[PDB]
């Protein structure tokens, strides 16, 4: 089970170097023997990952063929052949109906298979992306000699060496290292380099310095280590298996589809058999009994419906594509519109993932800078002379420079060569001050002391730009405390003054507050060296303190920061209005995580955590009742201790939750916990650390620009633009699709009744068959298709975003209210309209309705050329048939005519056509025109009477169903009027789809 | 599936399907009003008259009557239908109609109720000479489909010639001074003329041959008559395959 993989790992970092060797049977200096390494290779197996097994496409296609409807269609197709077979043997029947109808039905199943197959798509190449990471080989020390070997050859126990630029070949216990830094973004999602040393820093192995992990790479320095784990055994290797291990799952939309299929299938079987027996009692021969059955199957199954759904989904997907939202899986189009909880990564998802300056402390005041990329904020302070002094140090005391050719791009966007801190400062001055280079030009730097590990400060001496006294100015920056020890005076406003305790205290307060913000704080100070003491020639010695470091003047403090994407706060609120719970799950530190949570709106104003209550009350945390706190921030270290039941409690107990410093597996655990509740969950993320969570999520959405390749492979949907707003659109789109799908389904189903009823009457009444099997296919396959699809275009009747997410258990795509309206009410009206035209055609021809009962035996008899009508005229076999076929054609047209009203009514569930406007939908109107055009073409075009048995209809014939079509429009309009008038229940509960 | 609410369902449909049968019937009964109780609104379809025969067709009969002269039981099926039709033209049945001769069309007036039952021409089975019935070499009877206010013909009578070229057979016709006599038309319709009798034309195939299927088609000619057979083989003609397999 994957369950093992869900848990946190255990390691050997605690052991001493020597002890580690004992377990491994290895040598710290010499390394393993060639023989020993080989022996372990056979024992343990290769240092490689082995992907799981998959399925073929052929099987995938065939599986669809067994989609209920397909099953019924199959029985019909075979039953056609069966009747044909009986026929061929017994009496030579020249006809080819059955045989042909059998052919047609089989084709319908196959084509339908393609549609479902298309919908069912799963494009997944997760393992492939991981394979892309793999390097080649690794250097090991064996027999006291270092040599490069195939990485797979690596085994636990050997001595491995890595240097900057190499990927860690396997999990390693660091024995020795020199200036080694590593990028553990694979585990954390954070790219900042982490030092690696032999010393054991922390109890958690994920945190400790002495371990280096596979799937990460060495940024700089060199290190040697002993391999603890290989292949699948590695920490990431397990994550790989887990990601591979987790099932794709089934989309909710898919579940809904199967649900109605069972309903429709059930009714189909019931009526099918129910009438089969009823016929036998009647004395119908098996030869006939089967033919009726085939008709029943065709009438009951909506042949066109599954395809319509696929088309509607595809159309919705196309609109989203225009949005820069690409949908890999057609079903995913809905999912979103069914999400109840969103688990979101912070960095690169919610946030821009771009560092930047925060605020500054000068003139005994805290000022806040504009963090936003577009710089949507306001200015903190231009005027104070103190600012200029601070600005100069930030510019001068800085090594960083912009890459050339950047001029086109905005200042915060451009790439800079230097550390993050210096780049932030550079960008800060360049923005407010103008070109930094100019400042560096005006004040030439004669001498400088670069930031030292020991010194903890950086110092520079420049020639004052002022022509009056182009003398030497000294500037330095470093740890705030250290700079403070160095200063005698403070530049308050323009003038300096002695550093009294009061100002010093203010410094501490400012320093503590900024730090509380989770911001990195730096101190800045300068000193105007005395001119007499330093001549213009005066040489300065960098190595030896040639000039005074103390009694300097403290200018001010500067702190740093990052930010949410512009759309994010709004999007979060919209999700919340929708009733979706938003949870933050991030690798990042808690102070930062909580701050952003407030910024984005994950934590609403006034909501408190247990810790914040304790602070405000100034009472112990133990004393606070946890129930009192709606909001919670949980650190990963704590999470590790907790059982899932405990996790469940946290989820139930808090509305606003932040999971910080989580590992990738813990993200998965959080997702599973939410799902355990029975909630549909969406995950949003950009990093590799998101991969397991993304896979597990009912729907995973990855950021396109920012996103790593792995995250994108893990996800169901990609936001190409990184537009978070798209999530809100996505949720609305799924809901709209469900709402529109219901309309389209009801529309399609309603026509089933007029198809069913003629067959029933045929048996009970013994009248000539009102409508044929072929004719049914003309409706479901031909006429109804465009109109049914057009419903996908419908706009929302109400504020969809306002409502809560659908209860997948309770609210279904097809429910009893839909059947009652489609089958019971409207379809019934359509059936009569069909019959009426049937009676009119026959009566006009000479067969009055009275005469028709019990006529079919004579009517069908091929032998009887002389059937007598009401008039007393005699008709041949073929002649009467023409009339009969004409009846089929008019009945067919009557369905089309009745469908016109149905299309209009299906347009809105609640609202009136007047309100919605039965009009804005261009596609819908096109559907009406094309459907009529097709029907006319089918009746009028020459040759169609041969193949389809459609006959030309008189102008008057078109009119027959008109009164029925109108009644439907009025009836539905009155019904809906009632629903809106009284939200109470009766009409609503029963009929409201 | 509800409870103590089903009464809200049953009662619903009771007077909704009620309302709908009520409307459906509502529209049949209006339609029915606008038709003449003596003549259909459209005659086209029927327009070319069909020709039908007495012998129940096994398949393409009228004489697709394969039987054995040597066997009594073999013919009996065809005889039943034969007797059934002829029984109708009994003299007992005709008392009150009028006697005619072979001649022109007779016009009873318009297709109106103001006159009583339009008097039809009498037809004696006796006119069909020599025709249980033919045990060997059957004597099939032909008939022209009735069509109101239709006058087929020109000259005295509409001919019927049956033909196979085509192996030997001997055609003999028995038709009341002629073929189809014109005095029988036009047909007023069942409402206007109840026990109306249409002219019959007996045909006898004395053919010398035996033991082979002979495709014999009997055709009627007229300006009014047209034929298909690319569809209704009945349209103004017969398709009978006689086989006296003995």
């Amino acid at each position: 089970l994957e369950n093992m993989k869900k848990e946190m790992e255990i390691n050997d970092h605690q052991l001493s170097v020597a002890e580690l060797e004992q377990k491994y049977q290895t040598s710290a200096t010499k390394g393993l023997s060639a023989s020993l390494a080989a022996e372990l290779l056979l024992r343990d197996g290769p240092n490689a990952l082995r992907p799981p097994r998959g399925t073929p496409e052929y099987v995938k296609f065939a599986r669809q063929l067994a989609g209920g409807l397909q099953c019924l269609m199959w029985v019909a197709a075979a039953i056609c052949l069966i009747a044909f077979a009986i026929q061929a043997s017994e009496g030579d029947l020249t006809t080819d109906d059955n045989l042909y109808l059998a052919l047609a039905l089989i084709a319908v199943v196959v084509v339908t298979g393609c549609f479902g197959y298309y919908q069912e798509f799963k494009s997944t190449n997760i393992i492939a992306s991981f394979k892309n990471l793999v390097p080649q080989q690794a250097t090991v020390i064996r027999d006291g000699d270092k040599f490069q070997i195939n990485a797979d050859q690596l085994v636990v126990g050997d001595l491995v060496e890595m240097k900057g630029g190499d990927r860690v070949p396997a999990d390693i216990r660091i024995l020795q290292a020199q200036g080694r830094k590593v990028d553990n973004s694979s585990l954390t999602g954070e790219s900042e380099p982490q030092t690696r040393s032999p010393e054991c820093t922390h109890e958690s192995p994920l945190e400790t310095r002495n371990i280096a992990f596979f799937s990460t790479m060495c940024l700089e320095g060199t290190a040697q280590g002993l391999v603890v784990n290989t292949g699948d055994r590695t920490i990431i290797g397990r994550i790989a298996s887990l990601a591979s291990g987790v099932e794709n799952e089934k989309t909710p939309i898919a579940i809904e589809i199967e649900h109605f299929v069972d309903i429709i299938a059930g009714l189909a079987i019931l009526f099918g058999a129910t009438f089969f027996i009823v016929a036998m009692c009647i004395g119908y021969t098996f030869l006939r009994a089967m033919v009726f059955f085939m008709a029943i199957v065709v009438a009951y199954v909506p042949e066109g419906l599954l395809a319509t759904v696929t088309v509607c989904l595809s159309l919705t997907a196309k609109r989203l594509a225009s949005k820069n939202c690409v949908v890999k899986n057609l079903e995913a189009v809905e999912t979103l519109g069914s999400t109840s909880v969103i688990c979101s990564d912070k960095t690169g998802t919610l946030t821009q993932n771009r560092m930047t300056v925060s605020h500054l402390w000068f003139d005994n005041h805290i000022h806040s800078a504009d963090t936003t990329e577009d710089q949507s904020g306001q200015t903190f302070d231009q005027s104070s002379e103190t600012w200029r002094a601070l600005c100069r140090v930030l510019t001068l005391c800085n090594r960083a420079a912009f890459k050339s050719g950047q001029d086109a791009v905005p200042v915060p966007k451009r790439i800079v060569i230097g550390d993050a801190s210096e780049t932030a400062l550079l960008k800060f001055s360049e923005l407010t001050l103008g070109n930094a280079m100019g400042y560096r030009e005006r004040f030439p730097k004669v001498c400088e002391i670069p930031f030292n590990s020991t010194n903890k400060f950086q110092l520079s001496i420049h020639t004052l730009e002022d022509p009056r006294d182009p003398r030497h100015v000294l500037v330095m920056k470093g740890a705030p405390e250290r700079v403070l020890e160095r200063c005698s005076s403070i530049l308050i406003k323009g003038q300096e003054l002695p550093l009294d305790e009061q100002w010093r205290e203010a410094f501490q307060t400012a320093y503590l507050s900024l730090g509380g913000l989770g911001e990195r704080v730096l101190g800045f100070c300068q000193l105007y060296l005395s001119e007499k003491d330093y001549p213009p020639g005066y040489a300065f010695d960098v190595e030896a303190m040639n000039f005074p470091t103390s009694g300097l003047s403290f200018a001010g403090l500067v702190s740093m920061i990052d930010p949410p994407r512009a759309t994010v706060p709004d999007a979060v609120l919209k999700c919340r209005t929708a009733g979706i719970r938003v949870i933050m799950v991030t690798g990042d530190h808690p102070i930062t995580a909580k701050a952003i949570a407030a910024s984005v709106g994950i934590i609403s104003e006034g909501s408190e955590t247990v810790e914040d209550i304790a602070a405000r009350l100034r009472v112990p945390v133990d004393q606070v009742n946890r129930k009192d706190a709606r909001a919670c921030v949980i650190n990963g270290m704590q999470l590790k201790d907790m059982d899932p039941s405990e996790l469940v409690e946290a989820l139930r107990t808090h509305p606003e939750m932040v999971f910080a410093r989580t590992s990738p597996q813990q993200k998965l655990v959080i997702v599973e916990s939410c799902q355990r509740l029975g909630a549909i969950v969406a995950v949003t993320g950009d990093g590799v650390n998101d991969s397991p969570a993304l896979k597990k999520a009912d729907i995973g959405v990855a950021m396109g620009i920012a996103g790593s390749d792995a995250a994108k492979n893990a996800a169901d949907m990609i936001l190409l633009d990184d537009n978070f707003a798209s999530i809100v659109t996505g949720v609305e789109q799924g809901r709209l699709i469900f709402d529109n799908l219901k309309k389209s389904i009801a529309y399609t189903l309603t026509k089933n009744i007029p198809e069913l009823t003629p067959y029933l009457i045929y048996i009970t009444v013994s009248v000539p068959l009102p409508l044929g099997c072929i004719t049914i296919l003309f409706i479901e396959l031909c006429t109804d298709i465009f109109p049914s699809v057009s419903l996908a275009y419908e706009k929302a009747e109400s504020d969809i975003m306002h409502l809560r997410p659908r209860n997948p258990k309770r609210d279904r795509l097809v429910n009893e209210p839909l059947a009652a309206y489609s089958y019971f009410q409207i379809g019934a009206i359509q059936s009569f309209a069909g019959f009426t035209d049937y009676f009119t055609a026959m009566a006009q021809e000479g067969w009055f309705p009275l005469l028709c009962v019990g006529l079919r035996p004579q009517w069908e008899n091929h032998h009887l050329q002389d059937l007598q009508d009401s008039y007393g005229q005699e008709w041949t076999f073929g002649q009467r048939l023409y009339q009969q076929y004409t009846c089929y054609t008019v009945f067919f047209i009557s369905i089309e005519m009745c469908q016109i009203a149905d299309v209009l009514i299906r347009k809105t569930r609640r609202l009136s056509a007047f309100q919605q406007g039965f009009f804005r939908n261009r596609i819908l109107v096109i559907a009406i025109v094309f459907q009529v055009c097709i029907g006319c073409f089918l009746c009028y075009c020459p040759g169609m009477p041969n193949i389809f048995n459609f006959m030309p209809i008189r102008f008057q014939w078109w009119l027959v169903p008109m009164p029925f079509g109108l009644l439907i429009f009025v009836y539905d309009e009155i019904r809906k009027l009632g629903v809106r008038c009284c939200p109470g229940s009766w009409w609503d509960q029963e009929l409201y789809y | 599936r509800t409870l103590s609410r089903w009464v809200w369902i049953s009662l619903y449909y009771v007077a909704f399907y009620v309302v709908m049968s009520g409307i459906f019937a509502l529209c049949i009964y209006v339609l029915m009003r606008t038709i003449d109780p003596y003549t259909p609104d459209y005659q086209d379809q029927l327009k070319s008259p069909g020709v039908t025969l007495r012998p129940d067709v096994y398949g393409e009969k009228g004489l697709d009557i394969s039987y054995n002269v040597s066997d009594s039981t073999t013919w009996a099926g065809l005889a039943h239908t034969l007797h059934r039709f002829l029984a109708g033209y009994s003299p007992a049945a005709q008392e009150g109609s009028i006697n005619c001769t072979s001649e022109k069309y007779f016009f009873q007036e318009s297709f109106l109720a103001p006159n009583h039952t339009k008097f039809s021409c009498k037809f004696t089975a006796d006119m069909l000479q020599n025709c249980g019935f033919a045990e060997g070499k059957p004597c099939f009877i032909i008939k022209m489909n009735r069509i109101v206010k239709f006058l087929p013909g020109n000259s005295t009578a509409p001919r019927v010639d049956c033909a196979f070229d085509g192996p030997p057979l001997q055609v003999e016709y028995f038709p009341a001074n002629g073929t189809y006599s014109l005095h029988y038309f036009p047909y007023y319709g069942k409402k206007a003329q109840p026990h109306y009798s249409n002219p019959l034309v007996a045909a006898k195939l004395l053919n010398v041959p035996r033991n082979r299927d002979v495709v014999i088609v009997c055709k009627i000619l007229a300006e009014h008559v047209s034929f298909d057979n690319p569809h209704d083989p009945y349209e103004g003609k017969v398709e009978f395959k006689l086989k006296i397999q003995k």
